[PDB]
């Protein structure tokens, strides 16, 4: 901040400004709030320690429930898709060791 | 003297108008006051008709300025690459 | 992306040139180029040829002083690298010519070539990271924070009007004529001959244009003066001498309203701004004579305004109010200008970036050249 007061102070509004917009930190850290509560406390341990498909019939509810909350922050489609299909790679990983 | 006026020709044009024409003569006689109230009549309409004529030859210029200008005040087209690719310094005054 | 722009305010006769920001340009020369005229003898002596600056201003006496611009064109583009090398010098800048873009100034109704190869002298020899040409008469008017209203300049070798209606400088009102300052100085210089004193060395122009910088005045009544015998001031030369005007100082820069002594069909500054203002919009002739703006060195002679004012009186319809304003920076006024300009964000947009250059070429800086 010292140094942008030494700018500012200077009378050289352009790295002043583009300190900010020119970097895109501010709108990234937007989207990462965005995205923050949704990354925090995700239920993916309920599937890693599931050998018994009741457990995963349960934990795959509990984690889509989980999951419900990506009506109010703007999940992708695609994003989404490729999300669904790692789901059913680690079921299909942990189904592996089951059989 | 009241006219109406309609063109529609591939649209729609038309011209109302009327001139309140008030003029007076004593009535000195009758042949006197008839060539005199063609006097009056010929007077006011030739002056009538041309004038309405000439309304017509300064529109381009004041009544149509009035609602669209032909080319604006620069006198040039329009450089809308200029415009939508940056603010004119319209920010700045 | 880079440091800070440049505003290089060029000019026919003095260079002006800063970064932009700034408030007053901090670097401002003389637009000339002097290398020795006589011989290397003693060892030790001042090295290298070519001076410019502060030090080819010094030592006067050594060198040949030519200009390589002349009516806001370029003839020499060699000198020209090295006066804006110059600039770029430890001694004006101390920075490197690929961390800065470039405002450059530029007059009006200029060969396509001014710009194409002084571009390619930016982006190429000096690798700028952008570039950006424009007028200077609209720069002038940034620089007096108004918006609307005509400009009148007159630099070194060029001098023009442009009726500027909230940036958008109307093209087709920008009259021009090519008799400035320069030329104002070489009359004078014929005219000092004509009083007996004979200055013809290259660097004794530079002397006669001292004289037209701090002994010449505009009369009033362009006759009645001349039909009198004046004070004939003295004058001290470099050299210590004495030289007595006389005639020679009034109408010497009388020629800017009258190009007829110098033998062209050209017109006067006050025709050229009545003709700038009369071939534009009938809607807009009130407000341009409301707002005329000075810039330019010659716009400082004695009694100049007010001969403007007289001379537009005359050619103006009755009963309208004539303005002309005056600014104390007529000599930084495109700078300033530039100062303004340069430092809003919106120059990102507006500038020509390196890749762009690469990409399309000259043509890119004419499509963008506004
Ligand atoms: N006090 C003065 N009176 C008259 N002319 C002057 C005076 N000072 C400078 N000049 C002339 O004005 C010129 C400066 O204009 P300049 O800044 O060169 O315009 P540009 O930079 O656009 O060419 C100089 O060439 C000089 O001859």
């Amino acid at each position: 901040l010292l140094t942008l007061d030494i700018l500012k102070h200077g009378k050289r509004f352009h790295a002043t400004v583009s300190f900010d917009t020119d970097t895109g930190l501010k709108q990234a850290l937007e989207t990462v709030n965005d995205y923050n509560p949704l990354m925090k406390d995700f239920p993916l341990n309920d599937l890693l320690s599931a050998t018994e498909l009741d457990k995963i019939r349960q934990a795959l509810v509990a984690i889509f429930t989980h999951l419900r909350k990506i009506r109010n922050t703007k999940y992708p489609i695609q994003r989404a898709l490729r999300l669904v299909e790692a789901i059913s790679r680690d079921l299909s990983s942990q189904l592996l060791k089951v059989l | 003297l009241k006219i109406q006026v309609h063109y529609y020709e591939d649209g729609n044009v038309q011209l109302v108008s009327h001139k309140d024409v008030q003029d007076s003569v004593t009535v000195s006689n009758e042949a006197q006051t008839a060539k005199e109230f063609i006097k009056i009549i010929e007077h006011a309409e030739n002056e009538y008709q041309t004038a309405i004529s000439e309304n017509y030859q300064t529109m381009s210029d004041t009544t149509f300025k009035a609602l669209r200008r032909q080319l604006p005040v620069t006198r040039t087209k329009i450089d809308w690459n200029k415009i939508l690719s940056y603010k004119i310094g319209k920010e700045m005054q | 992306i880079a440091n800070q722009p440049v505003v290089i305010d060029n000019g026919s006769g003095v260079i002006k040139a800063g970064f932009a920001g700034d408030q007053i340009p901090k670097y401002c020369f003389p637009n000339y180029v002097g290398r020795p005229k006589h011989v290397r003898v003693m060892a030790g002596a001042l090295e290298g040829d070519i001076f410019i600056g502060p030090k080819a201003e010094e030592h006067r006496g050594l060198l040949s002083i030519r200009y390589p611009m002349e009516h806001g064109i370029v003839k020499d583009w060699n000198d020209m690298e090295r006066i804006w090398q110059y600039v770029y010098s430890k001694d004006q800048l101390q920075t490197f010519s690929e961390e800065h873009p470039v405002l450059l100034t530029e007059a009006p109704l200029n060969p396509r070539k001014n710009r194409e190869r002084a571009a390619e002298v930016f982006f190429e020899t000096f690798n700028v990271p952008a570039l950006f040409i424009s007028m200077q008469a609209v720069l002038s008017l940034y620089a007096t924070g108004r918006t609307t209203g005509v400009v009148l300049d007159s630099g070194d070798g060029v001098t023009h009007a442009v009726p500027i209606y909230e940036g958008f400088a109307m093209p087709h009102s920008i009259m021009r004529i090519d008799i400035a300052g320069r030329d104002v100085s070489r009359f004078l210089r014929l005219y000092l001959r004509k009083e007996g004193y004979d200055f013809h060395s290259s660097s004794e122009f530079e002397i006669v244009k001292a004289i037209k910088e701090r002994a010449c005045y505009l009369s009033i009544n362009p006759q009645k003066d001349e039909t009198l015998e004046t004070e004939k001031a003295q004058y001290y030369l470099p050299d210590g001498s004495t030289i007595e005007i006389g005639p020679s100082r009034f109408r010497a820069p009388e020629l800017l309203f009258r190009p007829d002594l110098i033998g062209e069909e050209s017109e006067g500054i006050h025709e050229v701004l009545v003709f700038a203002i009369q071939k534009s919009d009938m809607d807009l002739r009130r407000t341009l004579f409301s707002n005329i703006v000075l810039s330019g060195g010659s716009t400082l002679f004695k009694g100049f305004g007010d001969r403007l004012l007289s001379e537009v009186k005359k050619l103006a319809p009755k009963d309208v109010k004539i303005r002309i304003s005056a600014p104390q920076e007529r000599l930084y006024s495109t700078w300033i200008g530039g100062s303004i300009l340069a430092s809003l964000d919106t120059f990102k947009k507006m500038w020509v970036s390196k890749k762009e250059y690469e990409e399309d070429g000259a043509r890119s800086i004419h499509r963008k050249t506004f």
